[PDB]
RNA sequence: UUAAUUGCGAUAACGAACGAGACCUUAACCUACUAAAUAGUGGUGCUAGCAUUUGCUGGUUAUCCACUUCUUAGAGGGACUAUCGGUUUCAAGCCGAUGGAAGUUUGAGGCAAUAACAGGUCUGUGAUGCCCUUAGACGUUCUGGGCCGCACGCGCGCUACACUGACGGAGCCAGCGAGUCUAACCUUGGCCGAGAGGUCUUGGUAAUCUUGUGAAACUCCGUCGUGCUGGGGAUAGAGCAUUGUAAUUAUUGCUCUUCAACGAGGAAUUCCUAGUAAGCGCAAGUCAUCAGCUUGCGUUGAUUACGUCCCUGCCCUUUGUACACAC
């Protein structure tokens, strides 16, 4: 018993707020996004990972906890959610994921050259038409200065930015 | 369409309420120079002494002029209703007052006594010179006098 | 038996898929209806200064959610109901099936 | 201004190049052939490019 | 060929209606009268005074006659106005409720119009019959 | 049936429909006679078309015209292009086509916008400023 | 407080609000001889105040001295009728 | 009723008499740079012309009894005979007198 | 004690912050999802608010 | 030549990429498609009034019937400077006219390159390194004040200095939008109240109800009459209401009274080229209440260029430089 307005801002917010969760919770395990299909008799979430593997632990175990928290969080009732997970396709085409790559490796030490050359190795090997990073911030010095690695060709004006670029 | 002459006794400035009242401008905003008569008022109280409001204060009748003076000086006696005034429930006696060309200012004067007496913010403020309805003074009321 | 869908999505390409099936589907089983009535699509606007901070040129963004919403009214008894229930699900689209 | 830019004009200057004995000096008639013998996203660019071609063939028709 | 409250210009059907209205001083005048503004957003109160609830009553006629159903709300939006608020921008200021509904109770009183369904006013038959009398002689005065 | 013809006259944001049949010559806007469109000059506006191609081509024909949008000038002029749109479609399909030849030259002849909608519509407001173009006032000390 | 101007007062006329009859048979002799009447004429000569020109506008046309032509109310246009 | 003539005919005398035919204009090579007299396009004549009877008509009319009709009647019957009481003819002289004196 | 949140929170600045931030000032309170204009501008296209115009 | 390193082309360069453009949204056309009591129209039933001689104006939810011109959208079409004439090495293109809904890249926007500023922001962030502080804490919370405080100086604005007008009556026309759930939102209608507003109900989770948002400027009739005047309405006194726990340095609204400067604004300076400036109001944002502000919407709708590089700046080339935090 609410308008239709409400009702889809609400929809966006649950789905930004089970993105920044799951970014959070999961972002070893390669969470590349997640899709949230209501339906009559239950609500199915879509987890888009590469460690589905880990994202599932054993019997299914995580997966239950990541339900149970959505239940509780979100007031739904037992049963009326439900949580699933996939593999997803050409992972090198995913930015967040070579994102929160970039990040565990730098954070593991790995250098800055060497971490961005082999994300944009890996994404032009993938299948892509051009990539770029870019690191910004403290880098050997306390003045902060830009990075940007690239290879192929990318553009920056335009529709064809919001259906083909991913940032 | 109407052209009648006039007969000599028009006459120009008069005097009621010790205020030197005009002549040749029409009777409800002629009286509107009584300091404590408005338009409201005075058209009021023109209605209810059945003068025309047609006529030119220096064109009537002393018979007339008493008449509208006696209802400004005791209105609630006339049915006027009670609210056209500007004390009401006044300060001291609870009933209900209009004053007039010198008690406006006489009034307003023990007012502000009554405030500065009784060290009150707005007594304070009166006494200092200074705006009384909270307003900012940062950038008006620089030459107020 | 005056049912009504009210389908009430931001996608126009899979309302009207979904519209589409479903009256080619009272077609085929060749019901009376009301054809898809499409309301104003009505733009949900939020302007916003772009800046976080106060500095800058005074630069407005004005975002906005465009609401497109279908409606069909169909006669139809009850296992024809419970099956469009069934059917007609679509990821985005939300529906309200009502009857009288 | 009504400047067209390299990528009309050498589509143009392509349809010309291998489809001569067809298109005319009608640009309804090469709007509707170039939707069928090109893939071109929009129809603005479309029409551009048919009117460039014509604009060619009433060149070629003198010289 | 018949007639009707459209086919005479607003001015003189309302001129018309009040005289008649006034010359037959049965209809009413409530008291507060000759004391008030008509509307929150006006300086001073009308001009004539010798009448105009008679003007106030034939423009409500004429609206009633014209729409189906009104009420005190909506004849307050429609005789409001600008108010100016000195120093301020202006704004519209809807008018005074209790002349409009005393000028509605009037009329059901002397049966111009009656209580509708679906709530407010609507226009009778001998109202209208009335109306439409008073429009033919308002046109016909030109002979 | 009847012969008859709805036609559409436009403005910025007013529209006046007019509804065209075979009738005795009256011409109502709304409830009303032609003569009473209330800006008492704007009148001398809408009488044109009448008043170009001569009443007689009126006497045959009914004319009811409805309109809503906008405001009183702009309402007369979709009244006077619905007036005209009508009387031409009228004499398209019931009439033959060179009474309808002669009577869309004389309206164009005196003015364009009779039969064709004045494509002027507002441009938008952008933020800094009151308006489409204009901007608040820029201050430098 | 400079005020940046030059504030020069004026004549101030001092035009009639109430006639009498040598400003009365005045206006009866002279409103013919106007080819253009109105209240601006009847104050720009005859100095009566503009409600004593409305006012006398109506009355010599209802006589008929002054025919009009148009009656829109601000501006009142009236010839003089031979 | 009053200058019985079509006041078509009137108004169009007046445009023709208050156009200025000559005007002034700054003209130089830089720090010398002189106001040259030039002569006037007949379109620049009619909307000078039409710009100085509206404007003298309203500042007459302007904190005064009479009307903006009767006061551009004035302006209009003035110009279209020749007066120098016009604030147009006025203009229009002194404009060129100006450029005759700065040729 | 009953003095540690006596002040009432149940209108202005104070009965309100952001689902996100925990701040009350600059809120979007349009359409009932109540987020600072900051992060809404992050948030936007995952909400399905999009620039077109 | 172009708005455009946009193109013609020339050519120690060739072939490419980014940006521009293309693209997306929106506004304008479709009496051609799909349809639609959550938008309309016509007719037929019932019904009111006037005329009566057919007719004119209206109302009418379970009267139906028919349709989609207006309204809504979805898929599509349409303009591409089309045709013609001039002008140009006679190429890119430009100018004019005709047609057309539309011929300033159709109009307005969104997106928007490389390189940078030691621009702003740690007071948006449970974004953050370092430093400080960390229990009579700079955490958190309660009460009360302040952020409004005023001899003055600047910036954005609102009101106005009046008749192209103020006032009073009538007439009377929009569009963008918002709205209640575990709540109390937008509120019609009836009654009371001068007014503000109060009260009894009602509809709407919304193309259906508020809302034809009966807006205002505007028009028509009258009053006023060049008088710091019925222009203007700050400054003050008193009272009545509403929001809220609480209004006292007035929250705001209303009534009466008081009725200040201001007589078109000096040196200076801002915005603007068509449905644009300007005038006019309305919705939303903040919001318990508080618009003089902003974001948008529409209503009425001018003058004047259609040009130049004189001032202020921008771009490219050549040129000089004792400059490189770079006149
Ligand atoms: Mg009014
Ligand atoms: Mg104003
Ligand atoms: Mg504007
Ligand atoms: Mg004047
Ligand atoms: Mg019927
Ligand atoms: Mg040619
Ligand atoms: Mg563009
Ligand atoms: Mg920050
Ligand atoms: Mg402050
Ligand atoms: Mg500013
Ligand atoms: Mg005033
Ligand atoms: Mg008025
Ligand atoms: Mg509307
Ligand atoms: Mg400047
Ligand atoms: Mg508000
Ligand atoms: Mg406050
Ligand atoms: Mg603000
Ligand atoms: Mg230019
Ligand atoms: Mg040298
Ligand atoms: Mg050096
Ligand atoms: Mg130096
Ligand atoms: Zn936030």
């Amino acid at each position: 018993l609410i308008s239709k307005k409400r009702k889809l801002v609400a929809d966006g917010v649950f789905y930004a707020e089970l993105n920044e969760f799951f970014t959070r919770e999961l972002a070893e395990e390669g969470y590349s996004g997640v899709e949230v299909r209501v339906t009559p008799t239950k609500t199915e979430v879509i987890i888009r990972a590469t460690r589905t593997q880990d994202v599932l632990g054993e019997n299914g175990r995580r997966i239950n906890e990541l339900t149970l928290l959505v239940q509780k969080r979100f007031k739904y009732a037992p049963g009326t959610i439900v949580l699933y997970a996939e593999r997803v396709q050409d992972r090198g085409l995913s930015a967040v994921a070579q994102a929160e790559s970039m990040k565990f490796k730098l954070l593991n030490g790995l250098a800055i050259r060497r971490a961005a050359y082999g994300v944009v190795r890996y994404v032009m090997e993938s299948g892509a038409k051009g990539c770029e990073v870019v690191v910004s911030g403290k880098l050997r010095a306390a003045r902060a200065k830009a990075m940007k690695f690239a290879d192929g060709f990318l553009i920056h004006s335009g529709q064809p930015v919001n259906d083909f670029i991913d940032t | 369409s109407l052209v009648v002459q006039e007969q000599g006794s028009f006459q120009h400035i008069l005097r009621l309420l010790n205020t030197n009242v005009d002549g040749n401008i029409k009777i409800v905003y002629a009286l509107t120079t009584i300091k404590g008569v408005g338009r409201r008022y005075s058209n009021l109280v023109c209605k209810k002494a059945d003068v025309d409001l047609h006529k030119r204060a220096g064109e009537l009748t002393q018979e007339e002029l008493e008449r509208i003076v006696q209802i400004m000086q005791n209105p609630t006696h006339y049915k006027i209703p009670a609210w056209f005034l500007n004390r009401q429930n006044d300060i001291t006696d609870g009933k209900d007052y209009h004053t007039l060309a010198n008690n406006v200012e006489s009034k307003l004067r023990d007012d502000l006594e009554r405030l500065k007496k009784i060290r009150a913010h707005r007594g304070i403020r009166h006494f200092w010179g200074l705006r009384v309805r909270g307003q900012h003074t940062k950038t008006t009321g620089r030459r107020r006098a | 038996i005056k049912i009504r869908i009210t389908l009430t999505s931001t996608k126009v390409k899979q309302l009207e898929n979904v519209s589409s099936n479903i009256v080619k589907n009272a077609e085929q089983h060749n019901l009376v209806k009301k054809g898809p009535v499409r309301l104003p699509t009505k733009v949900l606007k939020i302007s916003t200064r772009k800046t976080p901070n106060g500095e800058g040129s005074k630069t407005w963004e004005t975002y906005e959610m465009r609401i497109h919403k279908r409606y069909i009214d169909l006669e139809a008894p009850v296992q024809i109901v419970k099956r469009i229930t069934q059917i007609t699900i679509e990821p985005g689209v939300d529906v309200e099936v009502v009857v009288a | 201004g009504r400047v067209r830019t390299k990528t009309v004009k050498r589509a143009s200057k392509a349809l010309i190049e291998r489809y001569y004995p067809k298109l005319t000096l009608d640009f309804q008639t090469n709007k509707r052939l170039c939707d069928e013998i090109a893939t071109i996203q929009s129809k603005r660019l479309r029409n551009k490019i048919a009117g460039y071609t014509t604009h060619l063939m009433k060149r070629i028709q003198k010289g | 060929p018949g007639v009707s409250v459209r086919d005479v210009a607003a001015q003189d059907f309302i001129n018309a209606y009040a005289s008649f209205l006034q010359r037959q001083g049965k209809l009413e005048v409530p008291g507060y009268v000759d004391i008030v503004k008509t509307s929150s957003g006006n300086e001073m109160p009308p001009q004539d005074a010798e009448g105009w609830f008679y003007k106030r009553a034939a423009s409500v006629a004429r609206h009633i006659y014209m729409r189906k159903q009104v009420g005190v709300g909506k004849l307050n939006k429609l005789y409001g106005g600008a108010k100016s608020r000195g120093v301020r921008p202006y704004k519209h200021i809807d008018a005074s409720g209790s002349i409009n509904r005393k000028v509605l109770q009037a009329l059901e009183k002397i049966g111009i119009v009656e209580i509708s369904p679906k709530g407010g006013r609507r226009i009778s038959e001998n109202g209208q019959r009335d109306l439409d009398r008073i429009a033919a002689q308002t046109l016909e005065e030109d002979e | 049936a009847v012969p008859s013809v709805q036609t559409f006259g436009k403005k910025k944001s007013a529209t006046a429909v007019a509804h065209v049949k075979a009738g005795k010559g009256l011409i109502k806007v709304n409830g009303s006679p032609i003569t009473l469109v209330e800006p008492e000059i704007l009148r001398f506006k809408v009488y044109e078309p009448l008043l170009l191609v001569g009443l007689d081509k009126f006497s045959n024909i009914d004319i009811r015209v409805r309109v809503t949008g906008g405001g009183h000038v702009s309402q007369v002029y979709a009244i006077r292009q619905a007036i005209a749109k009508g009387l031409v479609a009228y004499h398209q399909k019931y009439v033959d086509e060179q009474s309808k030849n002669e009577l869309k030259k004389a309206f164009t002849s005196y003015d364009r916008t009779l039969l064709i909608a004045d494509s002027r519509r507002p441009e938008p407001k952008k933020f800094g400023g009151k308006g489409a173009r204009s901007r608040f006032q820029k201050s430098y000390r | 407080k400079k005020k940046w101007s030059k504030k020069s007062m004026k004549d101030r006329a001092q035009h009639a609000v109430i006639l009498d009859q040598e400003k009365y048979d005045r206006i009866l002799k002279e409103v013919p001889t106007y080819r253009y009447v109105s209240v601006s004429v009847l104050v720009d000569r005859l100095k009566i105040g503009g409600s004593l020109a409305r006012i006398a506008l109506r009355h010599l046309e209802k006589e008929g001295i002054i025919k009009p032509i148009s009656k829109h109310s601000k501006q009142a246009i009236y010839t003089r009728a031979t | 009723v009053l200058t019985d003539q079509n006041p078509i005919q009137v108004v169009v005398d007046a445009i023709t008499n208050t156009g200025p035919r000559e005007d002034t204009t700054r003209v130089g090579g830089g720090g010398a740079a002189r106001r040259q007299a030039v002569d006037v396009s007949p379109l620049r004549r009619v909307n000078q012309a039409i710009a100085l009877l509206t404007i003298g008509a309203r500042e007459a009319a302007f904190r005064n009894i009479k009307t903006i009709a009767e006061t551009l009647a004035e302006e209009l019957i003035n110009a279209a005979k020749g007066s120098s009481t016009s604030y147009a003819i006025k203009k229009k002289d002194e404009l060129e007198r100006v450029a005759k004196s700065n040729r | 004690e009953n003095v540690w949140f006596s002040h009432p929170r149940r209108y202005g600045k104070g009965s309100r912050q952001c689902r996100v931030c925990s701040s009350h000032t600059g809120l979007i309170r349009k359409y009932g999802l109540n987020i600072c204009r900051q992060c809404f501008r992050e948030k936007a296209n995952d909400i399905g608010f999009n620039k077109f115009r």
